[PDB]
RNA sequence: GUAGUAGCAAAUAUUCAAAUGAGAACUUUGAAGGCCGAAGAGGGGAAAGGUUCCAUGUGAACGGCACUUGCACAUGGGUUA
RNA sequence: GUCUCCAAGGUGAACAGCCUCUGGUCGAUGGAACAAUGUAGGCAAGGGAAGUCGGCAAAAUGGAUCCGUAACUUCGGGAAA
RNA sequence: CGACGGAAGCGUCGCGGUGACCGCCUUGAAGUACAAUUUCCAUCGAGCGGCGGGUAGAAUCCUUUGCAGACGACUUAAACGCGACGGGGUAUUGUAAGUGGCAGAGUGGCCGCCACGAUCCACUGAGAUUCAGCCCUUUGUCGCUCCGAUUCGU
């Protein structure tokens, strides 16, 4: 519809990492999250902010969150012949003081 | 030399081999002899397996140690929703077997069923059928139809139904594209078995029809599959002693010198499960039919109101709506997977195939974990309504 | 022929962003998460080696994957009683 | 395989093991799956060596405080009996 | 065309149409010089150029599913349902954090007040987790509904 659009979404890392292996799991979520955006976004491109990383790695190589709140902001790339038009930000999101209670999936305004 | 001790061989050598069935759904291999005295009814059912659950009945068996006392046994629910006959098939009797004279389909056809004939049924144009579909709306093709069920009544010594399940009714399964076999029809003569065919063409047979309470059934299908296997677990030979080196989940003598062939009877690893089988003298304890007090897990003695199915659903299957049947004992198969219902080749004559069931009392706690809770209005009630 | 087969598996572990480049899982910077845990995977020296030291640059080969990399190759510099 | 010097904090009898600071480092080719067999590490109802040439392997015991400690003895021990 | 034939019927029979043979008549054969396969059949298969009629699809890869699985393979799904959240059901553990307490062995200051205190009680069968191969699902939020590729014919 708009190739510029931003939402936030609760990605369910506990199912998707259930029984990865410890020295893999932290690893692991940063391919799920690339691959949760890819779906919701439908970008090869997907970039990990350095917050968004430091905070799936913020209890270490084991603990990953169970859920975490994400912004996902796909818009246009602007690099001499980059390699694909678009590309997604996954960004932290703030968490409402209810926490992820009845939290849906909401689209950003401008 | 000879062996130093005796002892069976592990494993049968009548289940062999021990590859993938190279089918899903259940084959019936052999159906019940024919008796022409009898009225014209189906001989086979399909179904699916929802899951088990325990049942308590008082035992009727005089001289026996249980004569007049309560017995838990387990029981396997089968979700037998009614299935729809779209066609006729005969046969003809050669010297070399059996051989199909022809096949008459009904006009209309559901979506379901059509699907069973496509590998992708979306991408495609849906054509099945639609030319054979126009002769009925003809006079001149209609009368084609009726010669041609007049030949089978002519030439046919054996008539079997082409029926398929509603697959759509259970939305536990997401399957969409129905199961479609042959049910062979005794009784009668080929004339009438023709015209028992004929009149159900788009019309739907109920479970009941087939089979009834207290009576045993043989059950087809395909087993559980656990992929590649050992010796020890696929075929039961003796683990080797710790200190083997090279491993001791092994056949330590594969053969004799002489002769200088493997062979065919000793354990080897391979495919284990997801074979064909069919087994025998499943008793039915109880027939459930939606829109009577036979569906709900009601008995003479328990009152309380509760459907079949467990609180939280049947793990991995869903909720059963449709009719189902209450079988004794283990059913071959996962949940969700297919089943075949047929009547026993042999005369029921044994006390135990005429001993009467009256259940007691019919689990319905939830199979998920170590359920306490018969009903969730019980659960509320224990905690205040939570 | 075997054969693109046996095989690459000890010493806990990497991740994100950006820069550079024809080319980056392997170079550099920053951030995070781990390890050695002072009888060290830290800081020196004796034997032994002999330029491997430092800077810049690099077609190939070599570093049993790869490399923009270097204890490799090329040019120059460096050891004061 | 190869001589030697310097040696922080916590726990503790302890340059034991485990964790940390200074300093060093993520150097061991990577990716995807989670079959058999294997290697390494575990656990297990009831029985408890029936296994096996043989208790092989593993399990059990384990620190400290108080009590108590036999035969035998070269009078010292045995004894953490 | 009609009837019959189902053991592999693919043939038989009847009627009608049509050709040949036969019947009658006419005409020819050689110098193909003394033999040189007596080429010409039906069994399908066809390959082509034209003249008519007829027909207007699938499979596989990519994706998805876990009733399957070493890899292949297999069972599912692909304009409406699906997918991502969330809610409910179900289950595991055992009562969260915060606040308050005239609960608490006691102890230190001040003139009952203040401070320290493991633990305890109330809110609280609470909180956390719950398909990753659990069940139901818009009360509610959001997205996607298909760019393609490889082949296959009596
Ligand atoms: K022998
Ligand atoms: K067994
Ligand atoms: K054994
Ligand atoms: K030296
Ligand atoms: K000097
Ligand atoms: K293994
Ligand atoms: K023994
Ligand atoms: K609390
Ligand atoms: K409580
Ligand atoms: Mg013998
Ligand atoms: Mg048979
Ligand atoms: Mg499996
Ligand atoms: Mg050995
Ligand atoms: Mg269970
Ligand atoms: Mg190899
Ligand atoms: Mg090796
Ligand atoms: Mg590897
Ligand atoms: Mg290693
Ligand atoms: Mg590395
Ligand atoms: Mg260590
Ligand atoms: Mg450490
Ligand atoms: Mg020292
Ligand atoms: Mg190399
Ligand atoms: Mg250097
Ligand atoms: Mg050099
Ligand atoms: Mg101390
Ligand atoms: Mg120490
Ligand atoms: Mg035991
Ligand atoms: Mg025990
Ligand atoms: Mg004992
Ligand atoms: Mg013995
Ligand atoms: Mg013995
Ligand atoms: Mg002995
Ligand atoms: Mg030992
Ligand atoms: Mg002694
Ligand atoms: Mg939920
Ligand atoms: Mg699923």
């Amino acid at each position: 519809k708009e190739e510029v659009v931003s939402r936030e979404y609760t990605i369910n890392l506990h199912k998707r990492l259930h029984g990865c292996t410890f020295k893999k799991k932290a690893p692991t979520a940063i391919k799920e999250i690339r691959k949760f955006a890819q779906k919701a976004m439908g970008t090869k491109d997907v970039r990990v902010d350095v917050k968004l990383n430091k905070q799936i790695w913020s209890r270490g190589i084991r603990s990953v969150p169970r859920r975490v709140r994400v912004r996902i902001a796909r818009k246009r790339n602007d690099d001499e012949d980059a390699k694909e038009e678009l590309y997604s930000l996954v960004t932290v999101a703030e968490i409402p003081a209810e926490g992820l209670k009845g939290l849906g999936t909401k689209i950003i305004e401008d | 030399s000879h062996r130093k001790f005796e002892h069976p061989r592990h494993g049968s050598l009548g289940f062999l081999p021990r590859k993938r069935a190279a089918r899903h759904r259940g084959k019936v291999k052999a159906f019940p002899k024919d008796d022409p005295s009898k009225p014209c009814k189906l001989t086979a059912f399909l179904g699916y397996k929802a899951g088990m659950t325990h049942i308590v009945r008082e035992v009727e068996k005089p001289g026996s140690k249980l004569h007049k006392k309560e017995t838990c046994e387990a029981v396997t629910i089968v979700e037998t929703p009614p299935m729809v006959i779209v066609g006729v098939v005969g046969y003809v009797k050669t010297p070399r077997g059996l051989r199909c004279l022809n096949t008459v389909w009904a006009q209309h056809l559901s979506e379901d069923i059509k699907r069973r004939f496509y590998k992708n049924w979306c991408k495609s144009k849906k054509k099945a059928f639609l030319k054979y579909s126009k002769k009925y709306e003809t006079d001149e093709g209609k009368k084609d139809i009726q010669a041609q069920l007049e030949k089978l009544k002519k030439y046919a010594c054996v008539i079997r139904v082409l029926a398929h399940t509603q697959i759509r009714k259970m939305k536990g399964l997401k399957q969409k594209k129905a199961h479609l076999m042959e049910i062979q029809v005794n009784g009668g003569s080929i004339a009438q078995k023709v015209d028992f065919a004929y009149g159900f063409f788009e019309k739907q047979v109920p479970v009941d029809a087939v089979f009834q309470k207290d009576e045993m059934i043989d059950i087809i299908g395909v087993t559980k599959g656990k992929g590649y296997e050992g010796v020890v677990t696929r075929w039961g030979v003796t683990r080797l002693p710790r200190k083997t080196h090279r491993g001791l989940r092994k056949v330590a003598c594969i053969g004799a010198w002489h002769p200088a062939r493997v062979s065919f009877t000793v354990a080897r690893a391979g495919q284990n499960g997801y074979h064909h089988r069919t087994e025998m003298n499943k008793k039915v304890y109880k027939l459930g039919k939606v829109g009577q007090e036979s569906h709900t897990a009601l008995t003479e003695f328990d009152r309380t109101e509760k459907d079949i199915t467990p609180i939280g659903g049947f793990p991995h299957y869903g909720v059963v709506k449709e009719d189902y049947l209450l079988i004794k004992g283990c059913c071959v198969g996962t949940k969700k997977r297919v089943v075949t219902l047929r009547q026993s080749l042999l005369n029921q004559t044994s006390r135990v195939a005429l001993e009467e069931i009256k259940l007691k009392f019919i689990d319905t706690s939830s199979k998920f974990g170590h359920g306490r809770f018969q009903t969730t209005q019980e659960k509320q009630k224990f905690y205040g309504r939570l």
